[PDB]
């Protein structure tokens, strides 16, 4: 479905999870069972284990090569995959959008603006820190005040 | 904004003034704002022309560009990026007394 | 004029329509009677520069 | 006279313990000293942070930021030696390896089963897992015959406690008490205390323990007695008679020391040479028998010069005393040179060290020094190219500072026609004339390999270099061998065996795998010395070059007025672009790397082919790849086909193996080395105009820095591509090396 | 063959002089600022242009224009 | 002051920034490895 | 072949970025506002101000071809 | 104005064959200090006149600069020897510095507007102006 086949039931993403522990339980036949080495294989033959039951359960999309695939055409359905790790993402990648512009106006109003940009005031930057979670609706008043962008007449330019 | 005292002498002119200064305003400011006019290019640390030579006091003349470290080790100290920290006695018109 | 801030209009300079800060205007017939500071040094390392009366807009 | 004049003269507390110019940074300049207006004084705060001749002209102030700064450096040489003695107790198997190091390969890197990387520690034996490495420790703590676990975790916190005194000593000796400029020109009794208290008392107490514990656990060791049954380093001391039940001579006593009959210490002390057949190694009574050599003359080299007392050779006045007729004053004024400036002592010291440190990768690998070292080629590999590296960056640093100290402290006003002043009078004949021999060996080693790569693409292969070709037969290095071959017996009679196996004699090979094959020069090692003599002869081309035109030149007659390190004089008289003493260096450090790189491709090739592999009982050996270095080492084609495509085969097939961390290494330094040419061959108003775009992009958002972005500066950014290329030009021929010889091997 | 032509600027700084390795800069007096001198240009037959001018020049930008034209055996700086 | 006020250096700030922020993405690598999704 | 095509995609917006500045910078900036005094094909401005070495437009078309043998390979 | 005297050195980098342009640096000293010759080395300066040959003037304002900052002498002079023979009296020009300001006024390359006011190199076509 959406091209290729779901790898829920995928005989290729199964073989994958047959020979890597086929391969995995060849290194653990030369050890003997209570010693550190064993129990550092048999921690690390779980740990795919779930991983392959993790990709079930996930609904992931991909056939004909045994690998997980990943859909990025805006499906709500896949939105898991991509969207809502973004929307994660681009959150607080606004944090230090944001508070990297609110503390570089408060230090412009200083005496010597150019040492504190390497010698931090830290009451000032974690007092500009957590105002960071709530920003694009204050960001976007920002816009809409007016100040956000200085006037053409009045920027660096050539 | 301190009070400080700075008594300039051009002994080639022969013109001996005592000028008022604070920590923010250079030296020759103080000395045009006492009408004494003094040779300059164009206020930087970065000319020849402006040289003083420090006889008496401490200066802070760490602003500039032009004198490195041995030249002012004798005490020549471009009178525009001068904060007076201190009660001094400068003789000036030292332009060529740097090289 | 004395004192407060003063923009510049020329070009050709590293301060172009930035804030500026005028001091001690000149009376001799020098096509550039105005020796305005500025912060933000340029490429030279100079943070200061004489330019003409013409390019004020306080 | 000096008569009392070579005492201590010391300060009480010249500086205060304190915090405010602690967090007030750039505050050794006055350039500095007033705040960040630019992003130039970020980059000027590191590389002005040990350029202290830029920081005081008082000479007594600049040697005391030396003196407690060596503290500092010894500090974390002690601190990282507790890191390879705490990694050998608690994260290792070496105490599983001492039972059987024939096939256990080592290890001291457990890694941390995290984001699934846990797959990097190997079966490397011993019931243990972990990162298989290759500093050779492990053939080391045998050698020094480390048994058991806890000596190796007593010795890490005894180095820890080490660097407690050693950190301490440089806070004592800057703010407590600091010695003056009369203290550090006592450079005749320096030499005195160096020689015969640091060198030979190295040397005499390290013979003590080798004579008294590394001799009779490794006596004990190879006979097959497990580490455990072997009796305890503090018993072969309070009892001499458990000692004379391995060699005799310790009933006796030290009568035969004292009265001189020290022909019975033989049976301890020998002249065997050669290998050791058991252990795979060097004979340790040789190695017992080598430091005290060295310690009875050390301690009698270190008595040579003048001191309080009157006796001993000025070095003041042997200086003065070697003037000749072609040499005008002699060495009249090198005297008083070097006891002022530190860099023209640096200059004389990175050339030693540099170049003792690949005298020690080629005293290593023909003379396994190590116990069960012989057998384990990665260790060989490693110990052999981090020695050569070492040794090929520490000597570009002497023509740095031999550049360095003619543009600060070479007054001309001392140094009137002496030694120094007449090579600067005649410096054009000894760059041109190294400017011929290179041309000269460039194309009679460089095209040859041309020419045998032409006449095997044009078919004709009777036409090229080789053995059944024009043969170009190494008759002077294939003469040598066939002396030392005669060194047993004839030349050195008391050497019972050979000083080398390499120049011939006999195999030796430890449980099936080879310890030291001879070494067969032919016709291609012709050629390929001969390429190591051309790419030598550049480096000092370039190097040379920039300490002769350090002054002035007829470029510009001025250089020393502008610096050692500035970027041109202009685009006039054509261009003046790389014309300091620092681009010598940065052009000589490259030819370095395209030195370097072929000196261990000749080891990865030679030592693959001739002597490394596998020997059945019956006596046949079979290398490991083939002994190819007869034929196709002769071409540049070959040294493509058989040597950089076929060997990397290990490396790129190593993915869900152990190995498969030196595989993102070798795509990292593929990465990283290819990330230096935007800095190496782009400029930097480029760049500057367009950064100049970027800040209008936050002068629009109010997002400008107050501080100014600018660009990076030219030797800067010459410098930046320079360490780039270094790290992606050795650390790839790192991932090569480390993945070939632990897969194959 | 250079072309070394000074502009309008011009505050008598006398440096440009100072910083010049070959005298082709020198001073000329000039009603303008208080200086009452301009840098003039005499010598561009003989001038290099390294460019020395323009490092030591604290003008709004550069009042000692260097730009480099024609060329002859003394401005490729050839000691044969 | 002046020893707070030496850990405000932005390297030293930063670094022990930079030891929180990237310790936060290892250890939700150790309670939840394996992630393409959520 | 996702990702083949960005680093195809990466490659062409670079090379139009040398360029775009190469066209767009000929004339004037703050480094040099007399560019077109000089000319298409100059060395440098000189080690002055901060140094200026790659500033003509002949050097800022000089990197592309190192980028469009980047793309095209 | 040009006369015969000596420089006092020995060296072995210098002018090669050369006739299109020499010179001699011509000064007087005060006491045999040590100087380095622009072209490398050193030599022994007699208290009286002395000149030095050299190759370009480059290496000719370098010895007189530097004969300047240390041990203060502002009486240096310096000619051009032609092939053919010919002098110039290159460096003062008369008689004095040229960072000191003179009476002689020439006043020549001296554009009399700023640098952003020069014309579109469109507007000088097939013909030579900045
Ligand atoms: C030009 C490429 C492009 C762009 C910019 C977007 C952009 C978006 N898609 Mg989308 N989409 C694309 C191609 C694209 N899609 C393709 C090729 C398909 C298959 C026909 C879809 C099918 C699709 C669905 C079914 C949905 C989106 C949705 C969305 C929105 C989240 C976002 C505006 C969601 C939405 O709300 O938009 C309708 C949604 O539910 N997309
Ligand atoms: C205050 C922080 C800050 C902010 C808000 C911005 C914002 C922006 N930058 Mg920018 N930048 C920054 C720092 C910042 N930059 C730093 C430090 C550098 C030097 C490495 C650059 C180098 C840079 C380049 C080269 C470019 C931008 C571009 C952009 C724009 C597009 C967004 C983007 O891709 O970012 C780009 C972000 C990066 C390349 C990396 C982020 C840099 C650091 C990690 C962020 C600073 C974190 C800092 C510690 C915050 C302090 C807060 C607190 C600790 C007190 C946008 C206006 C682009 C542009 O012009 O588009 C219009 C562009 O081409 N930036
Ligand atoms: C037991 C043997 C022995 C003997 C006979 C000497 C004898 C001497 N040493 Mg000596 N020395 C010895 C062992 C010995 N040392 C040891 C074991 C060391 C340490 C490795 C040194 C390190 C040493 C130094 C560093 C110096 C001497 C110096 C001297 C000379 C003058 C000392 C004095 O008393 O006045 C004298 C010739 C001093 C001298 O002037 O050297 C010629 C001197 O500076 N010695
Ligand atoms: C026999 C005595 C002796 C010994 C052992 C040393 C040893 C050393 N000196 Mg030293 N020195 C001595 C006498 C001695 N010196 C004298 C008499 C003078 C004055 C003329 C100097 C002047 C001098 C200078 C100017 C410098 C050294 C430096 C060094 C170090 C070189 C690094 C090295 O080779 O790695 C080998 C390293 C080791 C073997 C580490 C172990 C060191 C242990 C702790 C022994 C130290 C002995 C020490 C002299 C005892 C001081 C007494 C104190 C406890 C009160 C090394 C630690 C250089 C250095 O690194 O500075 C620290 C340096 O810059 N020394
Ligand atoms: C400098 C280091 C050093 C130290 C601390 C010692 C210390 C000692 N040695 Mg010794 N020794 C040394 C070097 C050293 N030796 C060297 C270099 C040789 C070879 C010439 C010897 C040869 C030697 C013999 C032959 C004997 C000792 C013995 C002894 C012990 C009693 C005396 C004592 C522990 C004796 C012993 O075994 O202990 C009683 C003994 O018989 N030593
Ligand atoms: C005995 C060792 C030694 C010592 C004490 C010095 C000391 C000095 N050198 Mg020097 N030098 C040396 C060896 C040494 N050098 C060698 C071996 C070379 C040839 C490679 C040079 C080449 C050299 C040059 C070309 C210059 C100096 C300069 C200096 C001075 C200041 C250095 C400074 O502030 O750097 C501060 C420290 C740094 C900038 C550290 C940078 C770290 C580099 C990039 C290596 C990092 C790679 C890393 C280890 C591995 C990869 C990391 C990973 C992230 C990929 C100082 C006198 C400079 C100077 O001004 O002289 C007066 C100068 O211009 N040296
Ligand atoms: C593989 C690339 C390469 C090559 C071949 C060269 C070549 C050379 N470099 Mg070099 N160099 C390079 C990269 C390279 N460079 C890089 C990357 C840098 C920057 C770090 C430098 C930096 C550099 C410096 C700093 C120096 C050199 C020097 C030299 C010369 C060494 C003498 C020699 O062997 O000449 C012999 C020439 C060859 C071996 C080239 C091959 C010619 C073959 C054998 C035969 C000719 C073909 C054909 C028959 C000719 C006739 C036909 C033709 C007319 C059509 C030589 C011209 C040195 C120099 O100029 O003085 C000697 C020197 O000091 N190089
Ligand atoms: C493989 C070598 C290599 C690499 C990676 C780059 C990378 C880059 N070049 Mg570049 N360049 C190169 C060779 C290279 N160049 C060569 C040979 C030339 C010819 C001289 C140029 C000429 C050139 C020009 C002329 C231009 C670029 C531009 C760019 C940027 C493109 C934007 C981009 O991809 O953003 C992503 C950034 C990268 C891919 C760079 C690597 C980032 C790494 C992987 C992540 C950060 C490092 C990370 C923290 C690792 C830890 C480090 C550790 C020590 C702590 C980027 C910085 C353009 C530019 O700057 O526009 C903004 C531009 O105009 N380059
Ligand atoms: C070392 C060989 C140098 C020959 C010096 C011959 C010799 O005896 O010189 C000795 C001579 C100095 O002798 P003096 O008579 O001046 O002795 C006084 C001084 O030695 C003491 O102050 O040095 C020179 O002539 C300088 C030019 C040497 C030319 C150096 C050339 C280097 C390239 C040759 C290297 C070959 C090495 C490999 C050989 C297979
Ligand atoms: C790309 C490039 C630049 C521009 C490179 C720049 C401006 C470097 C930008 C990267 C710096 C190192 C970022 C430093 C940021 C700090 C690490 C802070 C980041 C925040 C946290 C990590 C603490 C040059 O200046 C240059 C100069 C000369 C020749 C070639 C080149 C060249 O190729
Ligand atoms: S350099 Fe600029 S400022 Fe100094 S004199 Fe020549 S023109 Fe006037
Ligand atoms: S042009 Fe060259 S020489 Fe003439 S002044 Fe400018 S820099 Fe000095
Ligand atoms: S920067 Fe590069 S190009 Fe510009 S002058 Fe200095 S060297 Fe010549
Ligand atoms: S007057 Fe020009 S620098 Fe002070």
């Amino acid at each position: 479905v959406a091209g290729l086949v779901p790898c829920k039931d995928s005989k290729e993403f199964s073989r994958r999870l047959d020979l890597s522990v086929k391969k995995l339980e060849q290194r653990l036949k030369k050890y003997e069972p209570g010693t550190p080495p064993y129990l550092a294989i048999q921690k690390s033959i779980e740990t795919t284990k779930i991983r392959f039951d993790r990709y079930a359960k996930g609904g992931l999309l991909c056939g004909k090569d045994g690998l997980p695939h990943l859909i990025t055409d805006g499906r709500l359905s896949h939105a898991t995959e991509f969207i809502i790790p973004g929307l994660l993402f681009l959150y607080i990648n606004g944090w230090i959008g944001w508070v990297g512009r609110a503390y570089l106006i408060a230090i412009r109003s200083s005496d010597k603006p150019a040492e504190k940009e390497i010698i931090l005031d830290i009451p000032l930057a974690l007092g500009f820190m957590s105002s960071g979670f709530l920003w694009p609706l204050s960001a976007w008043k920002e816009f809409t005040s007016g100040e956000l962008l200085v006037d053409a007449n009045e920027v660096t330019v050539s | 904004m301190a009070t400080y005292k700075v008594r300039l002498l051009s002994e080639a002119e022969g013109i001996d003034v005592t000028i008022d200064c604070a920590d923010d305003v250079y030296i020759l400011d103080a000395a045009e704002e006492q009408g004494v006019d003094l040779p300059y290019s164009c206020r930087a640390g970065a000319c020849s022309t402006c040289a003083g030579k420090v006889s008496e006091g401490t200066i802070d003349q760490s602003d500039q560009s032009f004198l490195d470290d041995d030249q002012t080790g004798a005490g020549f100290v471009l009178t525009c990026v001068a904060y007076p920290t201190s009660d001094c006695t400068i003789l000036t018109h030292q332009e060529e007394s740097l090289y | 004029k004395r004192g407060s801030k003063v923009r510049v209009l020329r070009k050709e300079s590293y301060w172009y329509q930035e804030i500026g800060t005028v001091a001690t205007v000149d009376t001799s017939g020098i096509r550039y009677p105005v020796v305005v500071r500025f912060e933000k040094v340029n490429y030279s390392g100079v943070n200061t520069n004489n330019f003409a009366e013409s390019e004020l807009i306080e | 006279q000096e008569a009392k004049k070579v005492r201590i003269t010391v300060d009480k507390d010249p500086v205060e313990t304190s915090f405010e110019k602690w967090a007030k940074p750039g505050h050794f300049s006055r350039t500095l000293a007033k705040g960040p207006k630019t992003t130039t004084w970020i980059w000027n705060l590191h590389a002005d942070a040990h350029d202290f001749d830029g920081h005081t002209s008082s000479l007594e102030d600049v040697s005391r930021k030396i003196f407690s700064a060596h503290f500092g450096q010894l500090s974390v040489i002690f601190l990282w030696l507790s890191g390879m003695y705490f990694h050998g107790a608690r994260f290792s198997n070496y105490v599983a390896w001492l039972s059987n190091p024939t096939a256990i390969k080592p290890s001291a890197q457990v890694v941390w089963p995290i984001v699934g990387q846990d797959i990097l520690n190997g079966d490397v034996g011993g019931g243990f897992q972990g990162v298989q490495i290759t500093s050779g420790f492990f053939q080391l703590w045998r050698a020094s015959g480390i048994t058991n676990e806890k000596q190796l975790y007593a010795t890490a916190i005894g180095g820890l406690v080490m660097s407690a005194l050693m950190l301490f000593a440089g806070w004592f000796h800057y703010h407590k008490a600091a010695p003056k400029l009369e203290w550090f020109q006592n450079v005749e009794s320096m030499m005195n205390h160096h020689l015969a208290g640091l060198l030979g008392l190295g040397c005499l107490s390290w013979a003590g323990h080798q004579i008294h514990v590394s001799l009779p656990i490794n006596k004990l060791l190879d006979a097959g007695v497990a580490p455990s049954e072997i009796p305890l380093p503090h018993e072969f001391i309070v009892n001499r008679e458990l000692m004379a039940q391995l060699y005799p001579s310790f009933s006796k006593g030290l009568t035969p020391f004292f009265t001189l009959d020290w022909n019975a210490y033989s049976d301890f002390l020998t002249f065997k040479g050669g290998l050791n057949p058991i252990t795979g190694g060097l004979w340790l009574s040789d190695t017992a028998h080598h430091h005290l050599a060295l310690a009875v003359l050390f301690i009698v080299a270190g008595h040579m010069y003048r001191t309080n007392w009157g006796i001993g050779h000025s070095m003041k006045e042997i200086l003065e005393a070697h003037k000749g007729p072609f040499t005008g004053e002699g060495h009249k004024g090198l005297y008083e040179i070097l006891t002022t400036s530190w860099h023209a002592q640096l200059a004389i010291n990175l050339a030693m060290i540099g170049s003792l440190s690949i005298i020690v990768a080629h005293h290593m690998y023909a003379m396994p020094p190590y116990p069960y070292i012989a057998t384990d080629y990665p260790t060989q590999l490693s110990l052999f190219t981090h020695h050569m590296w070492i040794g090929g960056f520490c000597v570009t640093g002497a023509a740095a500072h031999g550049a360095i100290f003619m543009v600060r402290d070479y007054s001309p006003a001392q140094n009137y026609n002496n030694l120094l002043d007449r090579m600067i009078r005649h410096r054009d004949a000894i760059i041109s004339h190294l400017n011929w021999v290179c041309i000269f060996l460039g194309f009679h080693s460089f095209g040859l390999y041309i020419h045998n790569d032409t006449m095997r693409a044009l078919g004709r292969s009777q036409d090229m270099f080789s053995d059944t070709a024009i043969q170009l037969q190494p008759i002077f290095a294939q003469w040598i061998q066939s002396i030392h071959t005669l060194a047993p017996g004839n030349t050195a009679p008391n050497a019972l065996a050979a000083t080398s196996y390499a120049f011939g004699g006999d195999i030796v090979a430890v449980n099936g795998k080879i310890a030291m094959m001879p070494i067969a020069l032919g016709t291609a090692d012709f050629m390929v010395h001969h390429i190591h003599a051309f790419t030598i002869h550049v480096t000092v081309l370039i190097l040379l070059k920039g300490v002769l035109f350090a002054r002035n030149s007829r470029l510009i007659p001025d250089k020393a007025n502008l610096g050692f390190r500035f970027p041109c004089d202009g685009p006039g008289r054509g261009g003046t672009c790389q014309v300091s003493a620092w681009d010598h260096v940065f052009l000589g450090l490259f030819w370095m790397y395209n030195s370097l790189s072929i000196v261990i491709f000749h080891f990865s090739w030679k030592m693959q082919s001739d002597v490394w592999g596998s020997v059945t009982p019956n006596g046949a050996v079979s290398h490991i790849t083939g002994g190819n270095f007869a034929q196709s080492a002769i071409t540049i084609n070959g040294w493509l086909r058989d040597f950089l495509w076929a060997q990397a085969s290990q490396v790129i097939q190593s993915y869900g193996s152990a190995l498969s961390a030196y595989g993102l290494i070798f795509l990292g330094a593929h990465f990283v080395w290819a990330f230096s040419l935007m800095f190496l061959f782009s400029g930097r108003g480029y760049w500057q105009e367009l950064i100049e775009s970027i800040v209008w992009a936050h002068n629009k958002l109010k997002l400008g820095p107050a501080i100014q972005p600018r660009a990076l500066s030219i030797t800067q950014g010459r410098a930046v591509g320079l360490a780039h290329y270094l790290v992606g030009g050795i650390g790839t021929t790192w991932a090569f090396f480390l993945a070939r010889i632990i897969a194959v091997g | 063959a250079h072309s070394v032509k000074v502009y309008d600027t011009c505050i008598g700084c006398t440096q440009c002089v100072r910083a010049c390795p070959c005298d082709v800069l020198e001073m000329v007096p000039w009603d303008g600022c208080k200086a009452k001198q301009i840098a003039s240009a005499p010598r561009t037959e003989d001038c290099i242009g390294c460019k020395r001018c323009e490092t030591a020049c604290p003008t709004d930008f550069l009042s000692v224009r260097v730009y480099l034209g024609g060329e002859t055996t003394r401005s490729l700086g050839l000691a044969y | 002051n002046n020893f707070l006020k030496y850990l405000s250096v932005m390297p030293v700030a930063g670094t022990i920034f930079m030891i929180f922020t990237a310790g936060l993405v290892i250890e939700v690598n150790r309670f939840y490895p394996d992630a393409l999704f959520f | 072949d996702f990702l083949v095509h960005h680093a195809i995609a990466l490659g062409l917006h670079t090379t139009a970025l040398i360029l775009i500045k190469g066209a767009l910078d000929a004339r004037g900036s703050k480094l040099m506002p007399d560019k077109k005094d000089f000319g298409y094909s100059f060395p440098c401005d000189g080690p002055g101000r901060g140094g200026t070495c790659d500033i003509s437009a002949w050097d800022a078309f000089y990197l592309s071809v190192f980028w469009m043998l980047n793309t095209i390979g | 104005m040009p006369s015969p005297t000596f420089g006092g050195s020995t060296g072995g980098w210098l002018r090669a064959a050369e006739t299109e342009e020499k010179y001699a640096i011509t000064w007087t000293g005060k006491k045999e200090e040590i100087f380095e010759i622009p072209t490398g080395g050193a030599a022994i300066m007699r208290e009286g006149d002395n000149l030095l040959y050299l190759a370009r003037k480059e290496q000719c304002l370098a010895l007189g600069t530097q004969l300047r900052n240390s041990f203060k002498i502002s009486d240096y002079k310096i000619y051009r020897i032609f092939p053919t023979g010919e002098v110039q009296y290159l460096h003062p020009k008369d008689g004095v510095f040229p960072e000191k300001v003179n009476e002689g006024r020439v006043g020549i390359n001296n554009v009399s507007r700023n640098i952003g006011k020069n014309p579109n190199p469109i507007s000088v076509k097939f013909t030579g102006k900045s």
